[PDB]
RNA sequence: GCUCGCCGGAAGACCAAGGGUUCCUGUCCAACGUUAAUCGGGGCAGGGUGAGUCGACCCCUAAGGCGAGGCCGAAAGGCGUAGUCGAUGGGAAACAGGUUAAUAUUCCUGUACUUGGUGUUACUGCGAAGGGGGGACGGAGAAGGCUAUGUUGGCCGGGCGACGGUUGUCCCGGUUUAAGCGUGUAGGCUGGUUUUCCAGGCAAAUCCGGAAAAUCAAGGCUGAGGCGUGAUGACGAGGCACUACGGUGCUGAAGCAACAAAUGCCCUGCUUCCAGGAAAAGCCUCUAAGCAUCAGGUAACAUCAAAUCGUACCCCAAACCGACACAGGUGGUCAGGUAGAGAAUACCAAGGCGCUUGAGAGAACUCGGGUGAAGGAACUAGGCAAAAUGGUGCCGUAACUUCGGGAGAAGGCACGCUGAUAUGUAGGUGAGGCGACUUGCUCGUGGAGCUGAAAUCAGUCGAAGAUACCAGCUGGCUGCAACUGUUUAUUAAAAACACAGCACUGUGCAAACACGAAAGUGGACGUAUACGGUGUGACGCCUGCCCGGUGCCGGGAGGUUAAU
RNA sequence: AGGACCGAACCGACUAAUGUCGAAAAAUUAGCGGAUGACUUGUGGCUGGGGGUGAAAGGCCAAUCAAACCGGGAGAUAGCU
């Protein structure tokens, strides 16, 4: 009966992808995070 | 016409049903192409090397495979395919 | 004009409609209109800052001259149009030489009349004029609160200001408002008064009405819960607090007049 | 393989999104499949996605994002100009049939079409960051013509029937054909020129606009479909030749007419209304800055060029979203027959499936149904639940009303089939024919078929003719809320919220107010017949008294009173 | 003409029974309301946590809401078990 996830890649790029990351000064961040940890998947790609 | 380059772009003849029906049938060649490798650099090599009349060159991209073997995923490599159709100067 | 309209169906029983049947019934005159898209009452930040709007019909702007200025040209007046983004009807006045332009209909105006523009002129409706030009005791709208400037005051559907005084450089101003108001003499000022004053006499008739018109509903306080507006709780139609904005200022008999800037051009403020 | 069953506005067939090889072939059955499994969307190999025209890309832009300078902000950063991105919208062109185990508007065959680049000829006043036109736009409604499509004859090929009849109005099946390039129609829209001219289109302009004066009865524009042609082509019921039993090359009959007919198309039309209905390029046009045997344009032609990425497969589902092969959810497109107002419902066609544990038995009890003597709400908190009523036509219909309503009030009666009126009528569509106008995709003119209700009168069968499915229960008194609407996703749909209307009140525009250290937005490109706040809640009759208290508004003497 | 009427798609969710280690963390079945409008729906955008949004129910903001979720202060503190 409908749920959450309705995918779309445009929006999920848009929304989460690499250069939405690399717009913002938080965003970027966030990947030097990942990057710390060692995560294989960055961003959603 | 872009020498040297030329002779990397045609990687091997591909083998088949659908490739051999169309020898003889259809008076074309497949074969595997370099992924860059546009119409007119796969014409072109095939015009000096295979040295043969080209009437017209359709290309596509094939998707590699995802085998999973013992407990590892694992992907083979995008190849690019050519049917390379030829004038009725034809031999190989 | 006013007519009302025959009961056949509930909210069909209250409606009360103006007719005009001199308006223009065909497409706009397209160079003199743009787009204009609509805010649903946000702003910049994307936040609701004026409530209750949202939706609506979708309208066009007329780009509609206020100032006035191409002096010396009379100009006829070629049709009667309806403006979507306006209380009052405006009218398509062909210049002489070959401009055509929007303006807002005064009164007795019709599609035929002739209109001048400038300082000399005739005194009759529809000219506009230097205020100075203007006779004291005489009805005008479409009136630039400073020179060169558009025009502000009195553009509303059947809305008029009146010329006082005239003391030197200023002229006192009796706006609709009931407030007297001083500007400058060198201010233009369109004769007349602005048509469509039946426009008041419209009922809407539904609640549907409103929403096409680009209104959205009012919720009252005394619904709310405490945390939304200070009028909220109570254990069925309380009240018990002095009536006040959802942001804690009183409503209900409260100046927030502080401009301070402009309080030398008011003689009286209105009553 | 043969029966049986079920879907068929879907449980069919194409897509988008989303998956991501699930496609197809061979092979394997450990695990996965709620059982077995030789099977599989499972394991393991191997194949399979072919484009100048379909999509993306590109070209333009919307909401909106980013944003050189900038303005603003402890820092981070915010807003925003020039710009630059951003489709779900606008913008060149391809169709038929054939083919693969798996792609096809992509391969093949047959016919086309578009935009560029580049040479020759004959002409000639060309060129934007600019101007103008166009693109280019709403709801509803109504009609007319069409087509997709269907039906029935006609023609063609077979057929003469497991049990009575069946050479006849008998039976089955077929009767298909594209884009393009011609013809410019049913229709819709308009005045068309010629020269002059003018404070306008910020400059310029011969273009647009405005003003002239003449000149002819119209000339353009737009436009479905039909006819053409494409097509001696393809396809085609079948045969013939042959079987790895698969077929395959060869041949390949008819291939018409009538009538009905869209929610498609003409139609971005037309009338009509108020709530008054994107933008920008492509495109045509006009000239400045420029440039004059230049450069460009223009046609006719020849030749190149059209890259790149997607193309399998599923897609109302076992492949997406729901942890599952999950009685859920998921946008667009296509729309056959008989009955029917119908995309309802029933039965069916094309096509698709029988829902992945069966087999017995026929206890209580549970679930979903059917029927029920006499009774008939006695049940129960409550007629909850079931039973009822249900269609069309015509007749007939109360209080009260805001004069529309109430109202489908209530209550009635008539319906099947078959003849006759009329060897199927009112109508509908109308062929050959008769004249005539100009030149035709002509007009009248007549009606050949074809289609075809609804009545009436008589007969006639049943217990019953709206015979199934389908499909109002009705009325009386009354509280609340005027009304349609909204609401507690998942125990509350209400008397709650909203509502039109009403009043108070603020606000003179750099408006009040709102978001924001600010810049700045919205309010509003609005201006007191406007805007915000607050209460009340259609409409009708009304809305009484109190200013001591608390608030608010005004007043300014006196008292009191901070920093300084 | 109509926030007109009846009625499918479509949007909804009034009654009942079923189901409640479900077929399903809200559904099915039979009825039920709206169905040219204050309608509905696709695609993309905007508003963010004392914040948004709200025809107002403390409703909704990813099965979470009288203050989301994740990480951190952090081994908060617990005269309590
Ligand atoms: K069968
Ligand atoms: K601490
Ligand atoms: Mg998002
Ligand atoms: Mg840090
Ligand atoms: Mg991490
Ligand atoms: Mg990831
Ligand atoms: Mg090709
Ligand atoms: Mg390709
Ligand atoms: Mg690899
Ligand atoms: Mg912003
Ligand atoms: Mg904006
Ligand atoms: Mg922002
Ligand atoms: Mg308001
Ligand atoms: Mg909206
Ligand atoms: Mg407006
Ligand atoms: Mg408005
Ligand atoms: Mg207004
Ligand atoms: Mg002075
Ligand atoms: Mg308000
Ligand atoms: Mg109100
Ligand atoms: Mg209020
Ligand atoms: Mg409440
Ligand atoms: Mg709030
Ligand atoms: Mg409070
Ligand atoms: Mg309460
Ligand atoms: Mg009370
Ligand atoms: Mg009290
Ligand atoms: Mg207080
Ligand atoms: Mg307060
Ligand atoms: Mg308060
Ligand atoms: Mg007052
Ligand atoms: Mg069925
Ligand atoms: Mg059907
Ligand atoms: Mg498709
Ligand atoms: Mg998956
Ligand atoms: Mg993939
Ligand atoms: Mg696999
Ligand atoms: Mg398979
Ligand atoms: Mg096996
Ligand atoms: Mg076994
Ligand atoms: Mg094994
Ligand atoms: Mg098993
Ligand atoms: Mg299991
Ligand atoms: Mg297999
Ligand atoms: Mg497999
Ligand atoms: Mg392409
Ligand atoms: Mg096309
Ligand atoms: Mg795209
Ligand atoms: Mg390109
Ligand atoms: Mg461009
Ligand atoms: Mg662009
Ligand atoms: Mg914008
Ligand atoms: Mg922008
Ligand atoms: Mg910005
Ligand atoms: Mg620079
Ligand atoms: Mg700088
Ligand atoms: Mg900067
Ligand atoms: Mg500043
Ligand atoms: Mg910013
Ligand atoms: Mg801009
Ligand atoms: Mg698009
Ligand atoms: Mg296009
Ligand atoms: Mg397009
Ligand atoms: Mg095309
Ligand atoms: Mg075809
Ligand atoms: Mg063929
Ligand atoms: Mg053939
Ligand atoms: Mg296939
Ligand atoms: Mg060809
Ligand atoms: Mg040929
Ligand atoms: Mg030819
Ligand atoms: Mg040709
Ligand atoms: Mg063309
Ligand atoms: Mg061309
Ligand atoms: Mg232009
Ligand atoms: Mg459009
Ligand atoms: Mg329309
Ligand atoms: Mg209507
Ligand atoms: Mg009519
Ligand atoms: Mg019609
Ligand atoms: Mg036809
Ligand atoms: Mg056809
Ligand atoms: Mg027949
Ligand atoms: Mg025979
Ligand atoms: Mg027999
Ligand atoms: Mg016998
Ligand atoms: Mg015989
Ligand atoms: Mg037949
Ligand atoms: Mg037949
Ligand atoms: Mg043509
Ligand atoms: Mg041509
Ligand atoms: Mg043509
Ligand atoms: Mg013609
Ligand atoms: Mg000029
Ligand atoms: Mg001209
Ligand atoms: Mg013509
Ligand atoms: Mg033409
Ligand atoms: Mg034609
Ligand atoms: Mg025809
Ligand atoms: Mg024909
Ligand atoms: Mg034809
Ligand atoms: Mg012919
Ligand atoms: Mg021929
Ligand atoms: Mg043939
Ligand atoms: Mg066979
Ligand atoms: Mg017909
Ligand atoms: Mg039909
Ligand atoms: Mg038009
Ligand atoms: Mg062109
Ligand atoms: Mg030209
Ligand atoms: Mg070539
Ligand atoms: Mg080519
Ligand atoms: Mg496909
Ligand atoms: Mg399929
Ligand atoms: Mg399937
Ligand atoms: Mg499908
Ligand atoms: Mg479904
Ligand atoms: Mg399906
Ligand atoms: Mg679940
Ligand atoms: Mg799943
Ligand atoms: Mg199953
Ligand atoms: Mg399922
Ligand atoms: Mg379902
Ligand atoms: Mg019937
Ligand atoms: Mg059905
Ligand atoms: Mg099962
Ligand atoms: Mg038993
Ligand atoms: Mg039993
Ligand atoms: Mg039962
Ligand atoms: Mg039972
Ligand atoms: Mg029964
Ligand atoms: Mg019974
Ligand atoms: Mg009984
Ligand atoms: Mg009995
Ligand atoms: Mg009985
Ligand atoms: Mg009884
Ligand atoms: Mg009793
Ligand atoms: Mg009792
Ligand atoms: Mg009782
Ligand atoms: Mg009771
Ligand atoms: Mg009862
Ligand atoms: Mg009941
Ligand atoms: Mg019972
Ligand atoms: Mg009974
Ligand atoms: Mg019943
Ligand atoms: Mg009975
Ligand atoms: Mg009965
Ligand atoms: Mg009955
Ligand atoms: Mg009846
Ligand atoms: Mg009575
Ligand atoms: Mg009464
Ligand atoms: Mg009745
Ligand atoms: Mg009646
Ligand atoms: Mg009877
Ligand atoms: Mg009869
Ligand atoms: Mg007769
Ligand atoms: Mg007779
Ligand atoms: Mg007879
Ligand atoms: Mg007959
Ligand atoms: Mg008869
Ligand atoms: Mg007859
Ligand atoms: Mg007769
Ligand atoms: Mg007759
Ligand atoms: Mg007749
Ligand atoms: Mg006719
Ligand atoms: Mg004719
Ligand atoms: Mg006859
Ligand atoms: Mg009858
Ligand atoms: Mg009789
Ligand atoms: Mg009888
Ligand atoms: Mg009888
Ligand atoms: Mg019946
Ligand atoms: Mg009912
Ligand atoms: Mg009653
Ligand atoms: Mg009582
Ligand atoms: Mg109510
Ligand atoms: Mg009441
Ligand atoms: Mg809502
Ligand atoms: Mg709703
Ligand atoms: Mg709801
Ligand atoms: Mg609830
Ligand atoms: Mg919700
Ligand atoms: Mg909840
Ligand atoms: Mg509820
Ligand atoms: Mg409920
Ligand atoms: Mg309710
Ligand atoms: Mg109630
Ligand atoms: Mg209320
Ligand atoms: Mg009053
Ligand atoms: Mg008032
Ligand atoms: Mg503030
Ligand atoms: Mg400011
Ligand atoms: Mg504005
Ligand atoms: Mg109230
Ligand atoms: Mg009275
Ligand atoms: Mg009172
Ligand atoms: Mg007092
Ligand atoms: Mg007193
Ligand atoms: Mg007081
Ligand atoms: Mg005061
Ligand atoms: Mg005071
Ligand atoms: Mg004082
Ligand atoms: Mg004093
Ligand atoms: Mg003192
Ligand atoms: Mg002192
Ligand atoms: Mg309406
Ligand atoms: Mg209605
Ligand atoms: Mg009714
Ligand atoms: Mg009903
Ligand atoms: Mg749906
Ligand atoms: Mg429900
Ligand atoms: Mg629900
Ligand atoms: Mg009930
Ligand atoms: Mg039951
Ligand atoms: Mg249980
Ligand atoms: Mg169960
Ligand atoms: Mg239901
Ligand atoms: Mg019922
Ligand atoms: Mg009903
Ligand atoms: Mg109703
Ligand atoms: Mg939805
Ligand atoms: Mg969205
Ligand atoms: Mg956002
Ligand atoms: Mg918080
Ligand atoms: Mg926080
Ligand atoms: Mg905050
Ligand atoms: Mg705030
Ligand atoms: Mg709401
Ligand atoms: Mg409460
Ligand atoms: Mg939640
Ligand atoms: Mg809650
Ligand atoms: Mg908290
Ligand atoms: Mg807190
Ligand atoms: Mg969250
Ligand atoms: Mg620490
Ligand atoms: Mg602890």
């Amino acid at each position: 009966m409908k749920r959450t996830f309705q995918p779309s890649v445009l929006k999920r790029n848009r929304s989460h992808g690499f250069r939405a990351r690399m717009a913002t000064k938080n965003g970027r961040q966030v990947l030097a995070r990942r990057r710390a940890k060692g995560r294989a998947r960055l961003t959603v790609s | 016409i872009r020498e040297e380059r030329l002779l990397k772009v045609l990687r091997a003849p591909h083998v088949s049903e659908k490739a051999s029906t169309a020898m003889e049938k259809s008076n074309t060649i497949v074969l595997k192409v370099a992924k860059d490798a546009t119409k007119a650099e796969i014409k072109a090599a095939v015009q000096k090397l295979f040295e043969v009349e080209v009437e017209v060159v359709n290309t596509l991209v094939v998707k590699g495979k995802v085998k999973r073997h013992g407990q590892r995923i694992g992907r083979r490599s995008d190849w690019k395919k050519a049917y390379v159709t030829l004038k009725e100067g034809q031999n190989l | 004009a006013v007519v009302k309209c025959k009961p056949t169906s509930p909210g069909r029983r209250h409606v009360v409609k103006v007719v005009n049947p001199e308006l223009h019934k065909g497409k706009p005159f397209a160079p003199l209109l743009e787009k204009n898209s609509k805010s649903g009452g946000r702003n910049n930040n994307g936040r609701i800052t004026t409530r209750h709007i949202g939706g609506g019909h979708k309208q066009a702007y007329r780009i509609v001259d206020f100032k006035r200025n191409k002096d010396g040209i009379p100009a006829v007046v070629e049709r009667l149009e309806y403006d979507p983004n306006r209380s009052a009807n405006i009218a398509l006045v062909l210049y002489k030489d070959g401009e055509r332009r929007y303006i807002l209909a005064p009164k007795g105006l019709k599609a035929g009349d002739q209109i001048q523009s400038g300082v000399d002129a005739a005194i009759k409706p529809g000219n506009t004029l230097p205020m100075r030009n203007i006779p004291v005791g005489s009805t005008v709208h479409n009136v630039e609160m400073k020179p060169g400037k558009g025009g502000q005051l009195a553009r509303s559907a059947g809305t008029y200001v009146q010329i006082v005084a005239r003391d030197g450089a200023y002229v006192t101003l009796r706006l609709r408002s009931g407030e007297m108001r001083k500007v400058e003499a060198d201010c233009r000022a369109t004769l007349g008064e602005v048509g469509n004053a039946e426009h008041m006499l419209r009922v809407l008739g539904k609640a549907g009405a409103a929403r096409w018109r680009g209104v959205r509903p009012t919720v009252r306080g005394t619904a709310m819960n405490p945390v939304d507006h200070p009028h909220g709780g109570g254990e069925g139609r309380n009240f018990g607090k002095h009536p006040v904005t959802p942001w804690g200022v009183q409503t209900k008999g409260k100046k927030t007049r502080s401009n301070k800037r402009t309080d030398k051009f008011i003689v009286r403020r209105r009553s």
